[PDB]
Formats: C-alpha cells, structure tokens, sequence
RNA sequence: GGAGCGGUAGUUCAGUCGGUUAGAAUACCUGCCUGUCACGCAGGGGGUCGCGGGUUCGAGUCCCGUCCGUUCCGCCA
RNA sequence: GGUUGCGGCCAUAUCUACCAGAAAGCACCGUUUCCCGUCCGAUCAACUGUAGUUAAGCUGGUAAGAGCCUGACCGAGUAGUGUAGUGGGUGACCAUACGCGAAACUCAGGUGCUGCAAUCU
RNA sequence: GAAGACAUUGUCAGGUGGGGAGUUUGGCUGGGGCGGCACAUCUGUUAAACGAUAACGCAGAUGUCCUAAGGGGGGCUCAUGGAGAACAGAAAUCUCCAGUAGAACAAAAGGGUAAAAGCCCCCUUGAUUUUGAUUUUCAGUGUGAAUACAAACCAUGAAAGUGUGGCCUAUCGAUCCUUUAGUCCCUCGGAAUUUGAGGCUAGAGGUGCCAGAAAAGUUACCACAGGGAUAACUGGCUUGUG
RNA sequence: UUGACAUUGUGAAGAGACAUAGAGGGCUACCUUUAUAGUUUC
RNA sequence: GUGAUUUCUGCCCAGUGCUCUGAAUGUCAAAGUGAAGAAAUUCAACCAAGCGCGGGUAAACGGCGGGAGUAACUAUGACU
RNA sequence: AAGCUCGUAUCAGUUUUAUGAGGUAAAGCGAAUGAUUAGAGGUUCCGGGGUCGAAAUGACCUUGACCUAUUCUCAAACUUUAAAUAUGUAAGAAGUCCUUGUUACUUAAUUGAACGUGGACAUUUGAAUGAAGAGCUUUUAGUGGGCCAUUUUUGGUAAGC
RNA sequence: CCUCGCAAGAGGUGCACAAUCGACCGAUCCUGAUGUCUUCGGAUGGAUUUGAGUAAGAGCAUAGCUGUUGGGACCCGAAAG
C-alpha cells in the first residue's frame, strides 16, 4: 500500500478544532522498559523454584498489523493516533501513480 | 518550523505458517531458526493408532548444510517468504558486488557470492554481456542465486 | 457415534402453548429512535403548551 | 480404493511452487587439421516445453478435466 | 385540434420500411473578435436571425408487418396441488369425493394516454 | 615431607544435564487410525415459491489489494460484428455504420448499472471528531460488518444534493500485561518539590482447535471406572458384488 | 563445569588495553607508530 | 560391542554424536569498570566457558541411487 | 407453585372482503443462457479443397463454419410466463369530523408537523365465530442420547440406513 | 368514592400500577459571566451520552418451605499420590 507524508484532517487541541496540516509519522513500538506492574509483579513470581508460569506463546498465526498513522498537527501539535486495515508492504513515499502509462519491460 | 522529519520505515509483515503436510519438494520451511529447502522428505506411522510424524531433510539456501526435522504433521513449521529481485549485475566492486534494479541503480552490497556458480560469473565477467543476476531477500539473507544473460538488447 | 444435529421438530407447537405472546401496543409509544431534531422541538411544545392549559386556568 | 507427484529439441536434465527472453551437457551438422576414421579445433541447427478447455492483456512459467507414468497407505481384530 | 417549455403512467407509446406536413412554432443553417473549450468551433461557448430550406430529426399516416398490451366458457378444467379414505394398482403410479386453477399453442382486437403554461390560420 | 595463598570450603552467576522429577499428547469424525475440515467466515444449489433448516451433500473462495481501483463534478461510452485506408498481414492504428449491452467494475459467485455504479479528465482527501440508536448471528449477550441520524468541522459542486472507506454480499478477532496519545486531569494517605509508578478515555501488540488452556510419543507387560450411544464372531433386513 | 567474591597473608619482574602530544598514513573511520602524564588486567 | 577356530572385516564424516596443547575479537551472564543523571536507574563499553567456526574419528550411532543409448539373427548389453 | 392488577377486557395455531410479497411443480427454448438432432437456401474475395481457364476479389461442384427459416428432446446451480398449499397487514374511539391554541423544528407565510383545547358522532361504534376469565410478575425443579407413520425430499443399487 | 340521575348512565375526585415526557444529584462533553496571595475560582445555562439515581421515604429480626456455594455432603466404588 502506499499513504500521504502530508494530510488535512480534523485537529483538537482546543486552541483551533478545525481542519489544518499534519506531518505522518509512523507508530514505534517502543522499548518495555522495566519498573512497570508487569514486570515487578512478574520477576517477583519468576525468582524461586517452579520456573516459568506466566503462560508462554507459541502459535501465531496472523502475519499481519494495523499499520497505525501517528499524526502531528503543524500548530498545537496535537498527537492522534489513526488506523488502517492491515496490510503487508506499507510505505509512507511519494510518487503518486500516472494515468496508466505503459508497463515496462 | 519544524524539523528531523524521524524517517523510519514500513509496519507489519511476517513468514507465514502453514500446516505441515501441504510441504513439497522445494518447498520452504525454517529449522534452527534458519530458512532451508526441502530435498528430502518422509512420512511414517507412529506404532499402532500412530499419529504420524514427517522427517524432513532440507538443504539451505544461503548457509548450505544438510538439516534435517521431525515432527509430527498438524502443528505448524513457519514458512520463511522468497522472492526474487532479478537485478542487473555491473562491475563487480571490491569484496561486494554492484546490482543494478531497473528502476534504481542503487545497492551494491549483497556481500558478492560466497557460491562456486558465483566463480564462473566471477570468471565470464570480464567477457561481459548484460549481466543479469536474480538475488532473494528471504528473511532479510540476501545472496547471489543464479547467474542469466539475455542475448540482446541494443 | 453421529448425533442428530438440527431439527426443528415439536418447536412450533411449544411456543403455542403459551399462545404466542403480543407486543402489547401502549398510548404514548416510546419516541425512542426518532430523530432529535424533530425531538429538541418538540420538548418546547409540551413544556410550554401546558401553561396556557395550566396557567391561563384560574 | 484412496491420496500424493512427473510428463521440455536427440536423450538426460534446469526454468519450472514467484507469468510477459525455454539455458546446459552430450547427441547430430558443417569447415579445418590426418592418408583416411578416431580425437582435438572454429563455428552450427534443432523443441508451442504430454493434450482438451478456461482464466490471465500475457502462461511450459495459473485453474479444471482427460492421457500416460511414478509412488505411499493398505493396519486393531 | 397544431407547436413549444416542464412533466406524470412508461413499448395499447419500440423496431423496420415507405408516404406525407399550411400556418406559425420548433428544427437544420451563418461568423469568431470579446467570455470559453477542444488536435480541430463539428460537439461547447459567444453573435444576428440575418443568407436559406422543411431534405433530414420532429409530429402524423401507411405496411394480410416483426413486436408489445388486452381479451376470447380456444387450448383446459387438461397439466399441478390442498384435503380424505382398511380406494385400486405386484409397484411405479392412477382414479374418486370435497376444492382451487396455470403457461404454450389458437383466434379476435388494440397500437400511446395525459397534466400545467404559453402560442398558433 | 610435600603443596602454597594457588587448591579446597562457603555464597552467587552462566553453561551442561531424560541420568532424575512433574506434566501433557486436540475436536469433528455414517467404529478409531491415517486422510479431509465441512471447528471462523462468504457465493449458488440441496429448501419442499415468506422465514427457518441439516449432512466428510455438491460447486468454489479469503485471512489479501487499493491515498487509490476512494469522494465529488464534468465529458464521453462498451464487448462485438460490418465497411474501408501504404508498409499491415487473424493479432499494430484509424474513420464511419449496426450495436440494452452479449463488456468493465481489485481478488470467487450471484446481483446491480449507461447521458452511470463503466472509459477519461479537474479538485481532493468525511478511509476525520464526539457518541449513541438500529438491523444482522441471537441469549435477541457479545466480535465483525451495514444502515439511519444528530453535533460539528471540511471536500466537491453553478447549485440542489452528495461524501464518515472501497456499487452490494466475505476480508477479522476478549480480560490480565505491555505500549502511544488524549486529557497535562487525579492520586503517592503526616506536609510539601521534582524524576518514577499507578489511574480515566481511545487505540495497537495475539490468541485462525478463529467466544480466546503455555505442551510430543509408544504400551501383545498395561491398569481402573464404564460403553453395546462405539467395531470383530454370531443373527436380521439389504442386494451391488458373487 | 566455568566466572566473581570471601578464608588470603608478605613480596615481587616484565607485556598490553585503554589518556594526551608529535610524526607515518589515507579534515579521520582509522592506521604503523612513537614521546609523555594515568587507569589496568595480566 | 561382538561372539569359538579357518577366511575376511569393504565405501561414505555431509547428518547425529565424541573429541582438538584448534583459531578466536560472531554469540556472550553475574561481578567489575566509565558517561549520563539531583538518585534509584538508564546506557553502553570490555565480556567465562560453552554455542558458533574450522580439525579428526565408522570393530561411534548410522548410510550404500536412479535413467537412458549401443554388439553385421534376436535377446541382452561389457561399454558411452 | 406462589400470587397480584383487573373482571369483558382485549384477544383468538380460525374464516371472509380488499390489497401485498413470494419462483417451486408445471410450462418454454420457432424468447434470451446452456446444451442438442436432420435436413433445405444463401455465403465467403476473408477457409482448404475439385474439374475447366497463363491467370484470378474465376463458371460451377467441395466440406467446415456460419447466416436464414424449420424440426427433435431437455436443464438441482436456465427463464419470459406462474398455481394450490402455507404467509403479511387492515377491519377505528388510544377513531373520524369540525374549530382552535402551543414551538428554540419547518415554510413564499402560525404555511406545516407533532400534539392538545371546545363541540358533533355511544353502542350496528361501524366483517363472520368464540372466549371454566384477560394481563403481569416472581421462583424453581425436570429435560438438552430420541423414534415411527402419510405427504415433500438429499446421499445411496437398497435397506427395520 | 362523591355529585346528579328511579335506574341506566354522565361529571368530578382519582391512591396502586403501567406507558411516556419533563424537573433536580453524580459522571463525561461545551459554556465558562462576575470576581480573582493572577490565576484560581467557579455563577449561569446546554449536550443522538451516562447511573445498580430522587421525585413525602421501608426495613430490621426470628422461625419455615424451597434453591444455590462451600464443606466427608445421597450411599458405596477406584488404577494411582
């Protein structure tokens, strides 16, 4: 699939609630980190003998994920979040498709 | 206004799984968390009421070395994806070579084969004659496959 | 080991037994569904027009 | 009976699972070298890629049917 | 009754071939500067109805017409089915009582109706 | 005598470790086994003219593609046949005639559609935000999809209208945990400040045994509960196969 | 089985990694170095 | 492990193991060292043996294929 | 089972009148989609063949196509046409009529619409027949292994499948 | 129930309860005016939203039938640990 660098879409930053210019980034994972309730409350359970109890994963199937746009408004900057149906091969490039012209090669 | 523009990359993809039983002669399928194609491959009977188990024998893509599996046939062996990049071989440059994509020349990497098929174009380059490589990007390994030459082209 | 999957034999004949029950219409049927627009309206109707049949009665 | 796979000039094989050029070998052909034939030299020609159909703009490079040719199961009694 | 503009039922109004048509009224026809738009003013825009036709579209008529619509105790109450029977039939199925009721073939017939506004020898 | 502050011994950390321990080892399934998936979903039929309706009944498909093949507006309108123009010759282009459509609409199948829901052109991103109602499957709970609106904000268009994904029917999945944004709002409970953590709203990270347990085998040495709902010997209808 | 710490106490004699400074290279990713003031496992 | 004596113990280290006074800067923990940071902590940096990579070993487990064409009867087919 | 609110309510596994939607049996392919027979007539220069003519967009035979008009027999995934059976609604007083008021919706305009005012129609107030009552709620067992017949029908050669 | 009506019926008063429509409290979303250790405070009204809400209140306790969950739990029954 392909999408937009630039897009004018619907902004709430309470200063404006109007249409205007968002630059699209693409959302990241990020990193675990640590200290969170997961984590403590799980390498509490882990530490001691009995080893692994919180359920491993194995079987995935899904080899896909919505790509998710993160949009930056060009006033307030506002971050909101969009969601597109899933798809395998996403780029964020230009280049917008001509009329048809000849296949080559 | 506003600037570093944090250029990343594309979401989601995957090598997709499949039931083991559909696999076939140069078929693709990840052992040791490596990809392979089959060369080999065997069904059995268990012993009695045997649920039966398939040992297969693969020989690598990239690697080359004889692996071999068995498990039994409903779960799953994730099948790595293939695909074919048929770029055009220029100069080959130090210890890379230099492929050309017809729609961009860019990417000289992929490392030059290791294979000994790579030698005779190692050899027959200085012969020349369009030059006209596939290469296969399976999970991100990418080497040289095949050498082809069209017989045209002015 | 199959079982008799689907059928619909001696069903329509239970729900007969307690006849089939009606909707039970009312007066004053919930507005429920209508659009607002013509709901916003019409709460400045009622509200107001009961005062000339309340207030104008003295 | 089930299911699985093969079907490419001469012959053995790739491409053949991923469609818009069928590649090698040896075979057979030519001219030389030899007194001829070996051999070595310089070149050379040859296959809708087993059929019917259908998709596909395009199909050996897809799908179904034939055709033939492989296999594996065939057990608890 | 004719014509035009907007229509409503939407082949009793369409197809095909011929033959007509006063009056106005449409319609075909004339020029490219400005506005406009195409490879091209043929389409489209612009400009007078002038220069001219009614050939064409348009309306009407004609065609043992093709069609379509309707009807005909014509096919047929025949196919089909609801109900019911210790009715028949070796069965397949078939009669009967109570009731409903087709299509095709057939013949006869029709072939646009109509609302508002204006205008018309 | 050696041996020498190294070994050993003690605590931690990685490796190794069926020697040892615990534990599992789908379901459907005209016995079970292999096989197939009919265990989510879609199109047509089997349905016996509302709806409902089954089977390892049949014919097939998906777990993707598209910033565009979306949205609006404007123009034109197809496949095909016929006739004809140097190189051209069934397949190179062009011009006219006939042409309700016999074509094209991402991907099966059936609908639907022509001054368009097809071909081309101009601009665009309503494939946005709040947040409910309703149909669908139905427990009339969910997920998914769809309609209808309000409140906006906008695109388009001369306008009226149209537009909250893909002309329609399938293209997707819960709590815990992690993670981003939004509120920068609320807590840290003696009282304060800042990093940190927890919370609300809305997403995404997977459960395709598709309403969602982290799990391989053999037992003619087997064990116990039971089963004729589940086979082999026997009998019965059944007659192809004899 | 391997690694750190501890019991563990006195000594030692050379090597290098990392620090700056100058040359030898292709502003340097380094490089052969090298002189200097340190940390170090050995 | 084989199983008296006689005779012989063939070919295959890719696989699976076992091994190497085997290279070593791919993998690579605790501890330890520097920087960030008001601090926990974050970051890396270097990083044990094994894994990895290469070496051998079959009286170690184990394994030992097809299909063509051809002899002045046919058939076969040493041979290609 | 416990009852409760009410007692002719509103209903009623039902008919009639009117009006709906349905595509199956049937029927049809001289109507399309699909098959499918056999002849007759034309056509090709843009089909090979044959005789005659250097020759051919050549005279006429040739089969293959067609195209024309007929005929044969059909269709679970074909269809103009279209049944009985079963199904949806209406049959009013929470009605109709007259007149008039309310509004931040709506309009050229209190024009509408939604409701309400006041009056008229009352028991033939407005289809047939009936109603050991009509409605409502709590709560909890037991069941979730079915079978057979007449009709309709799928797989099967057929089955007390 | 009351008034009138011989009665039949008509009018008013109508708790209980049903059906809606509002009103007020909370949450979420808008407004945020006045004043403001100037930045805090919130008045005022709105919102296809929302609650196990109020709307002159009804529960507590004991016993009892029935029903659930936990317990040796209707009785008996394992092969195992």
């Amino acid at each position: 699939v392909n999408v937009p660098k630039t897009r004018k879409t619907y902004c709430k930053g309470k200063t404006c609630r109007k249409h205007t210019q968002h630059k699209v980034t693409q959302y990241k994972a990020g990193k675990a980190s640590l200290f969170a309730q997961g984590k403590r409350r799980y390498d509490r359970k882990q530490s001691g003998f009995g080893g692994q109890t919180k359920p491993v994963f194995h079987k995935k199937a899904k080899t896909t994920k919505k790509v998710v746009l993160r949009l930056e408004c060009v006033k307030c900057k506002t971050r909101a979040q969009l969601t597109l149906k899933r798809c395998k091969h996403f780029e964020l490039g230009g280049e917008k498709k001509q009329k048809g012209q000849a296949l080559q090669f | 206004e506003e600037h570093t523009f944090e250029t990343a990359d594309a979401g989601s993809s995957a090598t997709y799984p499949m039931q083991c039983s559909a696999l076939r002669k140069n078929g693709f399928v990840v052992i040791k968390s490596r990809p392979c194609k089959i060369v080999d491959m065997s069904t059995s009977k268990t012993g009695k009421h045997g649920h039966a188990k398939v040992h297969l024998v693969a020989i690598d893509i990239f690697t080359g070395k004889k692996l071999e599996d068995l498990s039994p046939s409903t779960h799953n062996m994730e099948v790595p994806v293939v695909k074919r990049n048929e770029y055009q071989l220029l100069d080959i440059d130090d210890g890379f070579l230099s492929l050309m994509n017809m729609d961009g020349d860019t990417k000289d990497d992929v490392k030059a084969p290791e294979g000994e098929l790579g030698d005779s174009l190692q050899t027959a380059f200085d012969e020349g004659k369009d030059l006209m490589v596939t290469i296969i990007s399976a999970m991100g390994e990418e080497a040289a496959i095949s050498f082809k030459e069209a017989a045209r082209t002015d | 080991a199959k079982s008799k999957n689907h059928t619909a034999h001696n069903q329509t004949r239970k729900a007969h037994r307690n006849g089939i029950k009606k909707p039970k219409t009312y007066k004053y049927p919930s507005l429920k569904g209508v659009d607002p627009k013509f709901r916003r309206n019409h709460k400045h109707a009622l509200h107001g027009t009961a005062k000339a049949l309340a207030a104008a009665k003295k």
